[PDB]
């Protein structure tokens, strides 16, 4: 159980990394869809 | 390319009529001229053990072209494989061309790759082998080079007779029996299709 | 590229140009045909195979004439090719390969089969080929090949 | 325009919503268009027959039935309201088709119809402001990547328009020059003998950097005297005057304040002038090359068309009003027109006062008609690669300072001239290229930037698969 509870300690900065991870790629993702948006207007 | 028991060469023409003649106009019917009949298809008849159920089909030239292949493929069709002719360059435009002309449609799962040409020049080759290892494996086995004959007196290192061998030990029917599979698979795809475009409406 | 706009747009214009306006060898009825055929095929939506039967028919123009030996029962009409050939093929009626006689410099007959393949080959064995088998290629057609004028 | 389509479609006109059902904007060029257009009820049948037009529409995403071609119709011309795509040149390629296709409905239509608001720059700016945008957010969240976009930042920000404009010598640049700048600069005054480049740069500095010949550009100039034999009277008046005591290898004079000496015969000796002024039209990050048209032929020459051929990114040719056709100006006219990477440059008939309107337009049309019989082809349609205008710079020099204080500015055209320069900082075919591979480029970095920052998250997954097989391994001791 004390090798869980280190894990889990450790597994919070590490959820807070994944979660900021999983936000830089919904930018990105949002930024895709705008570059498209940007190249249709163009004629 | 045929097989008979002569030399023959049997020029079918555009109208739909054909001659069979001596194999020394052959020449004569590949220049073409301004009203004699374009010939459609030139067919040499020659007794030549491999023209035993492997007939063999000459292509254009590929003149630097990315939209050739497909117009090929659109002229003529049931290819079982072939041999990619080529000379000591194999520079990366080679191999992308490649790719794009094989594509699973023309060449490859068994079919050869081959570098003309060794006499003009060892390390070198050997370095070029290795290359062509890494770089080739869309073609299946091995990838080869040579040739000189007919007036050597050696014949050979040529390796004249690996390609040979090669083209004798062909599984002539799996070879079909697959084209058949995937040309069938290519069908039920475009049926497919239609449905659902169908039912899309 | 505005230039290549302007090249596009040539281009168009000779492809249809091409396609649809074009006057033949004229002054001579080889190609008196062809218009015809023309006028029968630009919206008149013609069926794909009366498409090719005028496709057909220009080209009997270039062609061999195709004359038939009509026989009776039995006739003698094998006979009769075999004195036009000045070699003999057969003179009992079991029966039938549809047969040509063309010219050559040589004496040698051209079996095309059903399946697509043709073979060049003695014209010896033509009696083998007009009589059926059980379990090889049937023979679609006979062309046999001799050094015959008026072939 | 339910009337319009029910004329060109009589009978097999389908139910239709007359709206650009449009999906892209950009899914077909203007001559693609003017071929859709050109589909009229009497030609559709042999178009859908054709296998280049069944090409084309493959190309589009269309499909060869008749109530998708009245469709796209339809869309293609709401795009031509409202979008506004299309300019004259649409009618222009109309016409060309008119070769196949008589269709003068849809033409007169395109002719006669309010068009709409333009907004050509203000659009140009919106966008590349927004990339610009998306650009610093990519750089946020890696310092290879954000030089990497800084770079492209840099080079896409401020960035190079060189016009060249040439013309023979008669008809008139120098004087054209400074009533587009709105003052004075090199030279108003008409002079036979002539000739070096200058290029209009913008810089703080305010230098007159000079270029003269080299030891072997003297030479083949002196060996081609031996040939033009006006040359060779030149040259034997101009060495009298012994300046060669213009050498072997680098001539950099760095400035100047208008010395006209060098009109006494010297500028034969120079070839090169680079010019960084301060004026608000090259304050746009314009650069202008003003160009001779036919003296010392041997190497200036060579040095017009190196400057021409070079990046220069438009072409103006100007003809005086009055010229009969200038035979060297109609060979370079030509020249132009079959050089394929021209793509469509710009003609102006200088001193467009002098003549009576609707006299000047008789006059393009010679010109025009000269240009087609020069090329006896469908080549003739390559003169509808050229744009005319019919400027007078002595009004709008006028205007600024001088005689007519009242306002020949307009009636002269200068402004219009003015206007369609700075269109082509959108609407020219290179802002568009520069906005697409600006447009590449954040792509390519957006992908860079997924491919570094998904790899964490594998990692962090396999390290969590990793204490899980741990921990499994651990029980299993334990049980053991
Ligand atoms: N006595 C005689 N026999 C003939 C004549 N014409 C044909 N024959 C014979 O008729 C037989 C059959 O000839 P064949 O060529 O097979 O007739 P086919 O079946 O109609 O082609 C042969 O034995 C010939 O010799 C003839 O004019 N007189
Ligand atoms: N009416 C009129 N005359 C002009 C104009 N521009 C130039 N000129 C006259 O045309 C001649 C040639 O002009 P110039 O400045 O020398 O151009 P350059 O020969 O290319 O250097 C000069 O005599 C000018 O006075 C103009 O806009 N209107």
């Amino acid at each position: 159980e004390k090798v869980l509870q280190s894990l889990k300690n450790q597994d919070a900065n590490i959820l807070n990394s994944f979660e900021e991870n999983l936000e830089k790629i919904e930018k990105l993702k949002q930024l895709e869809m705008g570059l498209l948006n940007a190249d249709k207007l163009h004629h | 390319l045929r097989y008979a028991k002569e030399y023959f060469l049997r020029v079918e023409f555009e109208d739909g009529s054909d001659i069979i003649t001596n194999i020394e106009k052959l020449a004569f019917y590949t220049d073409q001229r301004n009203e004699v009949k374009q010939a459609k298809s030139l067919h040499i008849f020659a007794p030549i053990p491999l023209l035993e159920k492997i007939t063999l089909v000459d292509t254009p030239g590929l003149n630097a072209n990315e939209n050739d292949t497909l117009t090929t493929l659109d002229e003529l069709k049931n290819i079982h494989g072939a041999i990619w002719l080529s000379l000591i360059d194999n520079a990366g435009k080679k191999s992308e061309e490649d790719a794009i002309k094989a594509n699973l449609e023309l060449l490859g799962e068994n079919s050869i790759c081959v570098l003309n040409q060794k006499d003009k020049l060892e390390l070198d080759n050997v370095l070029n082998y290795a290359k062509s290892v890494f770089l080739k494996y869309f073609n299946e086995l091995i990838a080869i080079s040579c040739k000189e004959a007919k007036d050597e007196q050696s014949y050979e290192k040529s390796n004249f007779q690996s390609l040979l061998d090669f083209l004798t030990q062909l599984d002539t029917t799996v070879l079909k029996e697959k084209f058949v599979k995937r040309k069938i698979l290519n069908l039920c795809e475009i049926l497919e299709d239609e449905n659902q475009l169908f039912v899309g409406i | 590229g505005s230039h290549m706009q302007i090249n596009l747009l040539n281009d168009f214009i000779k492809a249809y140009e091409n396609t649809y306006s074009v006057s033949f060898d004229d002054s001579f009825k080889g190609r008196i045909q062809e218009l015809c055929k023309e006028l029968n095929e630009p919206f008149m939506h013609a069926s794909y195979a009366l498409e090719n039967e005028l496709k057909e028919l220009v080209f009997s123009l270039d062609k061999n004439v195709n004359i038939a030996i009509i026989g009776q029962f039995s006739s003698g009409k094998s006979s009769l090719l075999n004195l036009i050939l000045g070699r003999d093929c057969l003179p009992v009626p079991v029966t039938f390969k549809p047969t040509f006689l063309r010219y050559a410099k040589e004496y040698f007959l051209r079996v095309e089969f059903e399946d697509g393949s043709d073979i060049i080959t003695n014209i010896e064995k033509l009696a083998f080929y007009t009589d059926q088998r059980n379990e090889v290629k049937q023979a679609k057609s006979l062309h046999i090949f001799a050094p015959i004028p008026l072939l | 325009m339910k009337e319009l389509f029910q004329k060109i479609w009589q009978n097999e006109l389908q139910f239709l919503n007359f709206d650009a059902k449009f999906q892209d904007k950009s899914k077909l060029d203007t001559a693609e268009c003017a071929i859709i257009l050109s589909v009229n009820k009497d030609n559709y049948e042999r178009y859908f027959l054709l296998k280049e037009f069944q090409e084309l529409c493959k190309k589009i995403d269309l499909r060869v039935d008749i109530f998708s071609m009245q469709n796209a119709q339809i869309c293609i011309l709401n795009l031509f309201k409202s979008g506004f795509i299309s300019k004259q040149d649409l009618l222009k390629a109309l016409k060309i088709l008119e070769k196949i296709s008589k269709n003068t409905e849809i033409f007169d239509f395109i002719l006669q119809e309010k068009v709409q608001s333009i907004d050509q720059k203000a659009l140009f700016q919106n966008d590349f402001k927004e990339l610009n945008t998306i650009n610093l957010e990519l750089q946020k969240l890696d310092e290879n990547l954000k030089s990497r976009l800084q770079k492209t930042l840099e080079k896409f920000q401020n960035l190079e328009f060189n016009i060249a404009i040439t013309g023979v010598m008669n008809a008139g640049k120098s004087s054209l020059l400074n009533a587009l700048l709105k003052e004075d600069f090199l030279g108003v005054s008409n002079i036979p003998e002539t000739a070096n480049l200058t290029v209009l740069s913008y810089g703080k500095s305010e230098e007159a950097k000079i270029y003269f010949w080299d030891k072997k550009e003297w030479q083949n100039i002196l060996e081609s005297s031996h040939f033009n034999a006006d040359l060779k009277e030149f040259i034997d008046k101009l060495d009298k005057s012994v300046n060669i005591e213009p050498l072997i290898q680098n001539i950099a004079l760095c400035e100047l304040k208008n010395f006209s000496s060098a009109k006494n015969k010297i500028s034969a000796l120079i070839k090169k002038i680079e010019i960084k002024s301060h004026l608000e039209f090259l304050k746009n990050n314009i650069s202008i090359v003003d160009t001779p048209g036919l003296d010392d032929v041997v190497v200036q020459r060579e040095i017009v068309t190196n400057e021409y051929l070079r990046e220069s990114d438009f072409l103006i040719h100007l003809m005086n009003a009055s010229q009969s056709l200038t035979q060297k100006d109609a060979d370079f006219l030509v020249h132009c027109l079959l050089n394929s990477r021209l793509s469509k440059f710009l003609i102006v008939l200088t001193k467009a006062d002098l003549l009576s309107k609707k006299d000047l337009e008789e006059v393009i049309v010679y010109t025009k008609e000269s240009l087609k019989s020069r090329l006896v082809d469908l080549d003739e349609n390559l003169v509808e690669k050229i744009d005319f205008l019919c400027v007078s710079a002595k009004m709008a020099s006028d205007f600024y300072k001088g005689l007519a204080s009242k306002e020949s500015l307009q009636k002269s055209g200068m402004q219009e001239f003015e206007n369609y320069l700075f269109n082509e900082l959108y609407a020219g075919e290179k802002s568009k290229i520069a906005l697409r591979a600006y447009k590449k480029e954040l792509h390519l970095e957006l992908k860079n930037i997924l491919s570094e920052y998904e790899m964490q998250n594998r990692l962090i997954k396999e390290n969590k698969q990793g204490v899980s097989e741990e921990n499994q391994k651990l029980l299993l001791e334990l049980q053991k």
